[PDB]
């Protein structure tokens, strides 16, 4: 945004924008992300918020009979750490935004009531992310 | 020619008298013309579809009325023996139109009622299309003859400058086998006729002396011609257009002049021979379309009656040719005699307790 | 503009007309029956005629 | 030819109207025809002038049973709304303090 008469500084800035952008694109993936899902410790890999992740490869989250959604449902039922719950609930919301049949499937899972019960977790942030998931399910409901 | 067609559910046999004249249910104390209607019996088949069938029947009836009014309009525009002002009392099949609705007959030979009313209406629609194309084609032919005749008339009308010169200028009025001499038909008004007869030779270079001849005249000017040199025609025009003179370049021949009068006369004669059968066709077409129009109206009336009255096929219907302005009193009286049909309530609008349609000119 | 009784009257009229439509559809089904049977009778007769003629 | 049975009821203690917000008492006057084109025309005039024709009533009471399940779902939705209005009041206070 600022302008400099030294082409060295501007050139280094542009080079960094470029390389760091390539790295950001490298972070975009679904196999590494799903291994991170399976590991049981949901690190905040930046793909959780990527719009390209929720449009170009949202259908990837529907693995064999919604395999990975079921894995995340199990890890939601078992673990109640704030950040795993946040990651899984947010990712489920971003997926179920685009798939109404995915919404009905998630309702069939029973995980909707599991989130409705996560609404009473001791930390209010967890209650709020469950709230956000519910208002992602409220559409036409 | 107003006619009110009214029907009722008809729960009592003796109401046939009400259809004809009966005093206790008469119209305007036996002063309004009341007649019993020819009610035919037809097959309904289905009540569900009949909603759409009646809707399309109404639209088609509007179309057929359009056809009848168009054909009547052209018959009036025949401008001979038939007009909206004179001879408006035409004949439906040899008897007058009002006499035919008062004599309203009905048949199934030409339209077997055992067939569904949809097919009957489509058949009459096909006949309607045929008669429409017939009228349009024959009227296009009549309009061709008429336009050409009238344009020929207007071509013939005028003065020598602006009219055909078949009968006026002849071969004796033109130089024969001229080597270098053109005889211009220099029409010159009376305002400048003597100027021309005393300047004819000096009006162009190399003009034949004493070639001052006079041929004919007209309402605006006196035709005359002078003989001069071929290249001197342009000089003559230059020196003569400003003198109020004018040149009438015309070529004379025997059949070149007679053929146009022959064509106009033949056009009139064959146009005559063809308005004959044309008007016979117009009469039969109008009678056919008129009877078919009232026929489909009777079909629509029976349809709507069956919708509004119930399962059995018994009802009443009856013509009216109402008395002058008494139809309002009749509106109130028939309101009294038909409100109890519904027995409960009855703006009315076209939502009457009776099934009504109108017939007119 | 109808009472309870008159509403029942026309409802029974729709019912009787449903019965008339039942008669009509039954007539159509009977017509299909008659023609279809004549068709199958002729078809089987002719086919078996061909077979027996061949063997004979 | 209105000739079908009337199912009528009066609803009092209304709620705010969908399209005007009016807290106006209601009353249903129900007449149904089995004609299909008639049903279409009735739907046209009823929707155009005034009507609310969402449901599909039918003989199976299983529809009513699933509707009871829907009414329990509906209860859960109102407690969702209650939480959210509490939260928005509190966050608005928090922002207003500074």
């Amino acid at each position: 945004q600022q302008k400099y008469d030294d082409e060295d500084i501007s050139e280094d800035i542009k080079f960094l924008l470029e390389k760091l952008g390539e790295s950001v694109q490298d972070l975009s993936s679904f196999d590494e992300y799903s291994s991170e899902l399976k590991s049981g410790r949901l690190e905040w890999s930046p793909v959780h918020k990527s719009e390209k992740f929720w449009r170009e490869n949202a259908v990837r989250l529907n693995e064999k009979n919604y395999e990975l959604l079921k894995i995340l449902t199990k890890l939601l039922e078992v673990s109640d750490d704030p950040q795993v719950l946040a990651v899984a609930a947010h990712d489920v919301g971003e997926y179920v935004r685009h798939y109404p049949r995915g919404k009905r499937v998630i309702e069939q899972l029973g995980g909707k009531q599991l989130v409705m019960n996560h609404m009473h977790h001791e930390d209010q942030q967890v209650r709020y992310n469950a709230l956000l998931a519910v208002q992602k399910l409220m559409v036409h409901n | 020619t107003e006619f009110w067609l009214i029907s009722a559910p008809g729960e009592k046999t003796c109401q046939q008298t009400w259809e004809k004249l009966h005093a206790a249910t008469t119209k305007n104390n036996n002063l309004a013309v009341s007649s019993k209607f020819n009610i035919p019996d037809l097959k309904v088949g289905t009540l569900d579809v009949l909603v759409g069938l009646s809707d399309e029947l109404a639209k088609l009836d509007a179309f057929v009325e359009g056809v009848v009014k168009k054909v009547a309009q052209y018959m009036a525009d025949v401008l001979e023996d038939s007009k909206d002002k004179v001879q408006e009392n035409l004949l439906a099949s040899g008897v007058d139109l009002v006499t035919y609705i008062t004599r309203f007959q009905w048949d199934m030979a030409k339209y077997p009622i055992k067939q569904s009313l949809k097919n009957i209406s489509e058949i009459i629609a096909k006949g309607v299309t045929q008669i429409d194309n017939d009228l349009k084609s024959r009227a296009s032919a009549y309009n061709n003859l008429k336009g050409n005749l009238q344009n020929l008339e207007r071509k013939n009308a005028g003065s020598l400058l602006t009219r055909s010169l078949a009968e006026i200028v002849k071969k004796d009025d033109f130089v024969l086998d001229s080597e270098y001499l053109v005889t211009l038909l220099v029409v010159v008004p009376k305002l400048n006729h003597n100027d021309w007869i005393k300047q004819y030779e000096t009006l162009a270079e190399m003009v034949v002396p004493r070639s001052s001849n006079v041929l004919s005249e007209d309402q605006d000017s006196y035709l005359c011609n002078v003989t001069l040199f071929r290249k001197a025609v342009d000089d003559f025009r230059h020196k003569a257009r400003e003198n109020k003179f004018i040149v009438r370049d015309f070529q004379y021949n025997e059949e070149e002049m007679k053929a146009d009068k022959e064509e106009m006369t033949r056009l009139s004669t064959d146009k005559k021979k063809q308005f004959g059968p044309l008007v016979r066709w117009l009469k039969v077409n109008f009678s056919e379309a008129f009877i078919a129009w009232i026929h489909i109206k009777a079909l629509r009336v029976f349809v709507e009656s069956v919708l509004r009255y119930g399962l059995p096929v018994n009802f009443q219907a009856m013509l009216l040719q109402p008395n002058k302005k008494s139809v309002k009193k009749l509106r109130e009286v028939l309101h009294e005699l038909y409100k109890h049909l519904d027995s409960s309530a009855a703006s009315q609008q076209e939502y009457y307790p009776y099934v009504y349609y109108k017939i007119d000119c | 503009a109808l009472s309870d009784a008159d509403v029942q009257k026309q409802i029974k009229h729709m019912m009787a007309f449903i019965e008339q439509e039942a008669n009509e559809k039954a007539e159509e089904i009977d017509a299909k029956a008659e023609e279809e049977f004549n068709i199958e009778k002729g078809r089987l007769v002719q086919t078996q005629r061909l077979k027996i003629m061949e063997y004979y | 030819r209105g000739n079908v049975f009337l199912r009528q009821a009066e609803i009092e203690n209304p709620l705010e109207d969908p399209v005007t917000g009016d807290y106006v008492h209601k009353s249903v006057f129900i007449i149904f025809f089995q004609g299909d084109q008639l049903k279409n025309r009735v739907k046209k005039i009823c929707e155009g002038f005034r009507a609310s024709l969402y449901p599909c009533p039918e003989t199976p009471q299983e529809r009513k049973e699933m509707a009871s399940g829907v009414n329990t779902r509906i209860d859960d939705l109102q407690m969702v709304l209650n939480q959210t209005e509490d939260h928005r009041q509190r966050v608005l206070q928090a922002a207003a303090k500074n």
